[PDB]
């Protein structure tokens, strides 16, 4: 009762050498997919009711929800990336490219009945509705959800040296910049419909680059086992139904920041108005990079669960280690320019067009959760990511939100400028990450003792 | 002229029966034995034995928690036995 987190800092030895360095092209094409994002955010301002993210930014709910599910193989295919049949491996690819297009059809389904933001209870920016060409960036863009839950199934299968989609998801983005504008008003093309057709852009370049799986089945021996990707083998066949106890505890604990989703905007609503909905040029630019921070792990999820199966026992989650503290270098040593620099005459009025003669009550915190915080989920692309432990680290999340529930009306409660108030046991929710993870990181290192079973051997 | 099947591991059981599963990188001639015995010195030895570049498999393992040490077998060129490894590390 003063450690129960054992033998915290050794995962060190001469360990320099821990070259996940191909793991930051796993999201450096990431920054290729960002970006699309803002160039139908600033090119859908030829509209100016086209403020499009309206339904663009929830559909992206049952997207990164059943997103999380689906880059949920990480292990499996990386782990199976130490036994040899990419075939089996990849039946499981296929019968997840499967789920990939089943779960697919439900984005692509869930989204239909989404259709009803015809509802309200408090103010503008989520009832007011008038013309909504949000009606079709729902469907024109949600009609997609299916060929991109594949889209993804593919680097859900470069868990194994390829990032052969950094080089499709640019020349993706920018077949789309082409593409996206000619439906907001085009070409020979079908010219009109605008503020939606941003998202017949978007969408398009989805089942685009849906088949830049296809056409990676290329560069040396095969991921394509797609006979029928059929099932049945128990009530439900599993690697599918196995594939299920590492999707729930994954989306639904990415249904973390799905509801400081809904945390993040019922603070511009009470009479916080003005710069309390500036919180939001200052929280848009957590995620544009923290994004090549957080997912350097779910990047190297692989070096860990992979380097399992190629039995090294924790010469893998003792490399969980170094990989953790080593974009932890600049997980604080670039935690520095945001609580520093501002959103200056570097902002223009992009992604939120909120810049010229507001407070930086905003980088008050791009400090407290920032890097407390930073590292703290690449714990969990890490034991998830190695292990099942997402099982209940699922409940990693039942926390950082029921640790944080109440730092949620605490800053309207406040002692002083409470602006990063209900940034309290939500920077301490979120740093009892610091713990039952990486708790379970050294109850889970501390595993493959148990599990290294016969130490070495001869000559 | 050589040395044994040069990898150890027995990773986890079940912890009534057990997975062993070491090295065998092909075979030689080819075969395995298996070793079979606690470390007591007493519930004499038994047989198990294997093909390919397999002796990465699992044991019948009957007996609960107690010291229970196995090795395993080479057979190769000659006959005989190209070298033997074991670990001790029970239930
Ligand atoms: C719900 C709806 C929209 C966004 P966001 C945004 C994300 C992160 C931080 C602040 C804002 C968004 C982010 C990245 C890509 C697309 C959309 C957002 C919110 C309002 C207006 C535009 C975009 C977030 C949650």
């Amino acid at each position: 009762l003063d450690r129960f987190s054992f033998s915290v800092f050794l995962k060190e030895i001469r360990l320099l050498t821990a070259l996940a360095l191909p793991m930051l092209l796993a999201q450096v094409a990431q920054v290729g997919i960002g970006f699309v994002d803002t160039v139908m955010a600033g090119g859908a301002g030829k509209e100016d009711l086209a403020a499009v993210a309206l339904g663009s930014s929830a559909f992206a709910t049952v997207y990164i929800t059943f997103m999380g599910i689906m880059a949920a193989l990480n292990p499996m295919i990386a782990q199976l990336y130490g036994a040899g049949k990419t075939g089996e491996a990849g039946e499981t690819g296929r019968q997840g490219i499967w789920f990939g297009l089943i779960l697919g059809i439900f984005g692509m389904i869930l989204m239909w009945a989404a259709i009803t933001p015809f509802r309200n209870w408090l103010t503008l920016s989520d009832y007011v509705e008038g013309t909504m060409a949000q009606y079709m960036l729902f469907t024109s863009l949600a009609m997609p959800a299916a060929m991109v839950h594949r889209a993804l199934h593919a680097y859900a299968s470069s868990l194994n040296r390829p990032r052969l989609i950094m080089l499709v998801s640019f020349a993706a983005f920018v077949l789309n910049v082409p593409l996206n504008y000619i439906f907001v008003y085009g070409k020979f093309g079908m010219p009109a419909l605008g503020g939606a057709g941003c998202g017949v852009a978007t969408m398009a370049v989805f089942w685009f680059s849906a088949l830049a799986l296809w056409i990676y089945i290329a560069k040396e021996k095969f991921f394509r086992p797609f006979g029928l990707t059929a099932k049945f083998g128990k009530p439900d066949w599993a690697v599918f139904k196995q594939i299920w106890k590492i999707g729930a505890p994954i989306g639904l604990s990415y249904f973390l920041e799905a509801s400081a989703f809904s945390f993040i905007v019922f603070l511009i609503a009470p009479f916080g108005e003005d710069y309390v909905a500036a919180q939001q040029v200052g929280i848009s630019l957590s995620g544009i990079l923290y994004m090549i921070p957080q997912s350097v792990g779910s990047a190297g999820t692989v070096r860990i669960g992979f380097s399992l199966g190629r039995r090294e026992f924790s010469r893998a989650r003792y490399i969980s280690g170094v990989s953790l503290v080593s974009g932890w270098v600049l997980a604080v040593i670039t935690v520095l320019s945001l609580v520093l620099f501002r959103s200056p005459l570097a902002s223009m009025y992009n992604d939120d067009p909120a810049v010229l003669s507001i407070a930086s009550t905003v980088l008050l915190f791009a400090g407290l959760f920032q890097p407390a915080d930073f590292t703290q989920c690449i714990a969990s692309y890490a034991l998830r990511g190695y292990k099942v432990t997402k099982v209940p680290m699922f409940i990693h999340a039942a926390a950082f939100w029921g640790c944080g529930l109440l730092p949620g009306y605490l800053l309207a409660y406040r002692f002083d400028m409470g602006i990063y108030g209900f940034w309290t046991a939500l920077i301490a929710s979120l740093t009892i990450a610091a713990v039952a993870l990486v708790w379970c990181l050294e109850k889970y290192s501390m595993e493959l003792v148990k599990s290294h079973k016969a130490v070495s051997s001869g000559l | 002229v050589s040395s044994v099947p040069t990898k150890l591991e027995v990773v986890a059981a079940t912890p009534t029966s057990l997975l062993i599963s070491w090295d065998a990188r092909g075979e030689y001639v080819v075969y395995y034995r298996i070793t079979y015995g606690e470390t007591g010195g007493n519930s004499p030895v038994q047989e198990f034995t294997v093909p390919g570049s397999s002796s990465t498999a699992t044991i019948s393992g009957l007996s609960p928690g107690v010291d229970y040490t196995i090795t395993v077998y080479a057979r190769s060129y000659y006959w005989g036995w190209y070298s033997p490894i074991s670990i001790n590390y029970r239930t």
